[PDB]
């Protein structure tokens, strides 16, 4: 059993998902956020958000008699820990009781343009704070409507929202061949990488730095977030292919609606296939990795990382990843609404050779 | 584009407290492109010298 809902929103922005929580049902704007395990929502009215979730006026709700602090890359919060039911509108007909905390104190979080009021923990069980004995929302789902541990995602916001499948795969919102690549680490959605590819040529680097400290698929995050060390090697590469546009300080403006991607070259992520012998590859075109602002200026959408390499939603836009943790294992496939009129914007292929590849790149 | 030409006259909310208030004419500075998300940008006003909010539809390029 799977249940299919619409999301909202863009890579830029993030995509949410519409949620009706306690009794009656307050209509909430969560945010799917695949790099984190705790349902959060605000319990207290704030700048820059439209509505929040009052636990006083729900009947369901159940205090659980603690609270938890939650730091990310640019934000943090405290809120107080409970429980309570929550229906999605256009998917499954029944309520489940899932654990809630309510966000009164904040900083850097809830910031101006964004629409959301709400995020939605998606990650295993260990990242969960407190600890991993608090379930997340995915889990409890699992359990009460016995429905298989397996949820996928489809993006598009190629400048109209998303679907979110929760409960197994739809094949209608894919084209080709699934090609999946195992979880090494059951805490985020660690992939291994081994190789990376510039428009044909590819830079040379110990495939132990690609997974510097984890190699992740994250939702949340908008950009694709590359190492220090290997952040450098790219720019350097693209470059040779190709003022402050390349350090995020600046923009890149081509006039008359004359597009650029003509002049960037292909990006590659090497990934490796089940069958430990063989991997696959997923390619990126200049109109996922350029991305349009605002004849038209466009910004460079690859930043620097201090600890991970994130494989953002801009990433995600372009294929149909399915997060099979039954398995332990993340797909990808070639997504028909990641085709900007007609023309793909991705790049799925395979298979290929590790004969002359490092035997494992997870340190 | 470095920087960025105010349209309109904007008046920042008293429930919006990142949110910079401008008059026509002002000239900004994005800080950083890649911590852009939506139609609001964090800029910083060459006139007041602070650091906060415009809405993008409300400025054009230099």
């Amino acid at each position: 059993l799977a249940m299919v809902d619409n999301l909202q929103g863009d890579s830029g922005r993030g995509y949410y998902l519409e949620m009706l929580i306690g009794t009656p049902p307050q209509k909430l704007q969560i945010l799917v956020d695949t790099g984190s395990s705790n349902f959060a929502v605000a319990g207290t009215p704030h700048s820059y958000i439209d509505t929040y979730f009052d636990t006083e006026r729900s009947s369901t709700y159940r205090s659980k008699g603690f609270d938890v602090t939650v730091k990310y890359t640019q934000g943090s919060w405290t809120g107080f820990v409970g429980e309570d039911l929550v229906t999605i509108p256009k998917g499954f007909n029944t309520s489940f009781l899932v654990n809630i905390a309510t966000i009164f104190e904040s900083e850097n979080f809830f910031l101006p343009g964004i629409k959301w009021n709400g995020i939605l923990g998606l990650a295993y069980a260990t990242l969960a704070k407190p600890s991993s004995s608090l379930e997340t929302f995915f889990d409890s789902l699992v359990t009460q409507a016995n429905i298989p541990n397996v949820f996928s995602m489809q993006m598009c916001g190629a400048g109209n929202g998303g679907s979110l499948v929760l409960g197994g795969i739809e094949p209608s919102l894919y084209k080709g061949d699934i090609w999946y690549t195992p979880i090494k680490e059951e805490w985020y959605y660690q992939i291994e990488i081994l190789k990376l590819e510039i428009g044909g040529q590819s830079l040379n680097l110990d495939c132990r730095e690609y997974n510097a400290d984890k190699a992740i698929v994250d939702s949340g995050t908008t950009l694709l977030r590359l190492p220090q060390k290997v952040f450098d090697a790219v720019v350097e590469a693209v470059a040779r292919a190709s003022d402050g546009f390349w350090t995020g300080s600046q923009l890149a403006c081509w006039t008359n609606s004359e597009t650029p991607w003509s002049y960037f070259p292909k990006i590659s992520i090497y990934l490796r296939d089940e069958n430990s012998s063989r991997s696959f590859r997923i390619t990126i075109l200049p109109q996922l990795y350029i991305q349009p602002m605002m004849y038209e200026c466009y910004r460079f959408g690859i930043s620097p990382s201090t600890n991970a390499l994130v494989i953002g939603a801009t990433v995600m836009e372009g294929f149909y990843v399915i997060f099979d943790r039954a398995q332990k294992r993340v797909g990808f496939a070639a997504s028909p609404c990641a085709e900007i009129a007609g023309a793909a914007v991705s790049e799925i292929s395979g298979p290929f050779s590790t004969e002359d590849v490092a035997s494992n790149c997870v340190p | 584009v470095t920087l960025f030409v105010a349209l309109y006259d904007y008046e920042a909310r008293p429930n919006r407290p990142l949110d910079l208030s401008f008059h026509k004419g002002e000239k900004f500075q994005i800080l950083n492109w890649w911590h852009v998300r939506g139609d609001w940008w964090e800029a910083r006003s060459l006139t007041t010298g602070e650091t906060g909010y415009i809405p993008s539809n409300y400025v054009a390029p230099v």
